[PDB]
């Protein structure tokens, strides 16, 4: 159910 | 059908528009996405420059790994700059949501994905961190078998705190006790899928309500000595209810966030009825927040990559559209779903906002838009 | 450890009755951070003791933080067996408060209103008179003023004893801050520093306006340097003297209340420095003693040669500087006139009584409140 | 953080 917060977020 | 990132059209086209539709939009790419937002109420403005200092407690996502609960000072021109981080503090896993206590802003309540409710206080780490990694929170709370978001101080009882989960359960502390551990005081079994929000009642010290995947919104009191059935119960959306916000002036009125596109308006006093719809949404709701300066004045945001802000005055008002009268404005400014906004306490109007993209822009729509 | 400090708090205690000539203690529900005696005593013609008031904080694990005043009752001019018809402390009232209290301090010009010292950089304004003496159990805290300047907690604070409204502020941010709040509302409203003197480079611990010459104060900072200022330069940067006064952290310093140019400072290096305003570049002394850091200095408002310090070592020391170059036998310099050894923690704050000649408040880390008097021979 | 305030306080 964790279709809140994203798989992979990236780097800046 | 992919390769659909209309999404750049559409910023392009925004971004040229911006001086006929902002008093004032910052943007600053943060160094990973942060997935919480929140104003601290100080207000600084140096006698002497022409600009004002605020800041925000913000956290990072990352990906694998280490996080970081973040105070960054944010610098807002006058009538007549740029955003910096004030302190990095070492955060078991992603910061869920960060909530600063009312009665100590020093203090700020995390919620990780790792089942643990850690409570911060900023004033007792280094501005830079351990370069081992290492958490050392002030205390843990504990209650639930799953990471969850919702999260909320009681502005009327100092130290008590709410929390929301995955494990369908809301958890309560007053960690006014006891390695640095304090179990649950009470556990409201209530909800029968995810709890995706709860919130204290802003003046009523015994009322708070939440917001579950089973499509309710339940009022909760807590001198009730039954903590498996609230006061009310309500089927709040078509779909999942990710978040509340009571009215800041009107004790009878709260809103609702949901996975169905709309916002509900709720009246305490009837909850049988719908009071309203906004609808304009063109995806998932996963924030909302009255406005602290107008009765009158709602934002949300979500998965559409938009903020919609509304005005519930001009609820019925008669037009040639585009879209509700109640509509009043669309920020159109971030490239991906965002994560949470927050009013500015002191400055009218001014909303921050952060995304999945890592942007966080401080912004505030134009004048001639509210008059 | 407390093995061998015990052993001596053994030893101090049955000692007491004719080292002093009144000890009280009181155990505070968290412990006090500062202590600072309202000016005003209070007398009943019946009783033969009269009732002064002190402004305590408290500093919590966690829960709620409040600014608190206390009463106690010391005698007149009775006999029977002073500190042991004992003598009473209550809590007279709390205020709710953000965070822990660094430091409480009451306007010498209108004592009811109070600054403290919050640890988010906040400095508040308060007058007692205007809040219940029970806080209010939402727990908010309600400050009539709030001043803002610093970016980071301090402790250093001085009311301007000849300018109303005028106060300073130190802070680990580096800064000094000042606020006028005279022609300011005390009904909650936001106010900025006047002015910001950034002449020190790391924390600065303590700030003090002179006590006659309204434009000069002078601050302290880890940096090693003491700095007399001045509100009339136009230049906030470079404060008109820097001295070198320690060899470690100089964590506060008191201006001479009866002599225009003599202040003292305290340290990291164990020690208290004697300074002549008149020129910086020689400290006219260097009272030694104490076993650890010192947080707090003191000059007795009665006697002009009387100095008290107190820090880490768990002991107040109380100097006599004109029985410098005396001869002994010693046990400790000449000029060292009483080791109070009534604490077995860190003493946070201490501060005499301005109507009780030689009754001192001191505090604690272990919530110990104590009011004590050294006996009249010691002095005489 | 200082070293005049300490890390934990206890409630009597």
């Amino acid at each position: 159910m964790s279709r809140r917060k994203q798989a992979k977020p990236q780097h800046i | 059908a992919v390769e659909e990132r209309v999404i750049n059209e559409e910023y392009k086209i925004w971004k040229k528009n911006t001086p006929f539709l902002y008093d004032l939009v910052m943007t600053h790419a943060l160094e990973w996405p942060s997935l919480t937002a929140q104003w601290l109420p100080d207000v600084t403005r140096p006698e002497g420059k022409d600009f004002s200092i605020h800041r925000l407690v913000l956290g990072t996502h990352t990906s694998d790994e280490q996080n970081h609960l973040v105070i960054a000072s944010v610098q807002l021109p006058n009538d007549d700059g740029k955003i910096e981080i004030e302190i990095k503090i070492n955060h078991e896993g992603e910061v869920n949501r960060a909530r600063y206590m009312p009665q100590n802003p020093c203090i700020i309540a995390t919620k990780t994905p790792s089942s643990d409710v850690l409570v911060f206080d900023y004033t007792k780490h280094p501005s830079k961190p351990d370069p081992s990694g290492e958490c050392n929170p002030d205390l843990r709370l504990r209650g639930h078998q799953k990471e969850g978001y919702g999260l909320s101080w009681n502005p009327n009882l100092s130290g008590h705190l709410l929390s929301a989960s995955d494990d369908h359960t809301i958890c309560l502390w007053d960690i006014s006790a006891v390695g640095k551990v304090v179990d649950a005081k009470t556990i409201f079994t209530g909800h029968t899928a995810v709890v995706e929000d709860v919130s204290w009642h802003l003046l009523h010290e015994s009322l708070f309500g939440s917001v579950a995947d089973d499509q309710k919104l339940m009022i909760w009191d807590t001198r009730s000595n039954n903590t498996s059935k609230p006061s009310h119960s309500v089927d709040a959306h078509t779909a999942e209810v990710n978040c509340l916000s009571f009215n800041p002036y009107s004790e009878f009125i709260l809103a609702t966030g949901s996975a169905d596109k709309t916002v509900a308006l709720w009246d305490l006093r009837n909850l049988k009825l719908k009071l309203h719809s906004f609808e304009s949404h063109k995806d998932e709701i996963f924030q909302v927040q009255w406005s602290p300066h107008n009765e009158t004045i709602l934002a949300s945001s979500g998965t559409d990559r938009r903020l919609n802000v509304w005005d519930l005055s001009k609820i019925g008002e008669e037009q040639s559209e585009d879209g509700p009268p109640e509509l009043l404005f669309i920020h159109g400014g971030h490239t991906a779903k965002i994560s949470d906004f927050s009013w500015n306490p002191n400055e009218p109007w001014v909303i921050c906002s952060v995304s999945e993209d890592n942007i966080m822009q401080v912004w505030q729509m134009a004048e001639n838009i509210y008059n």
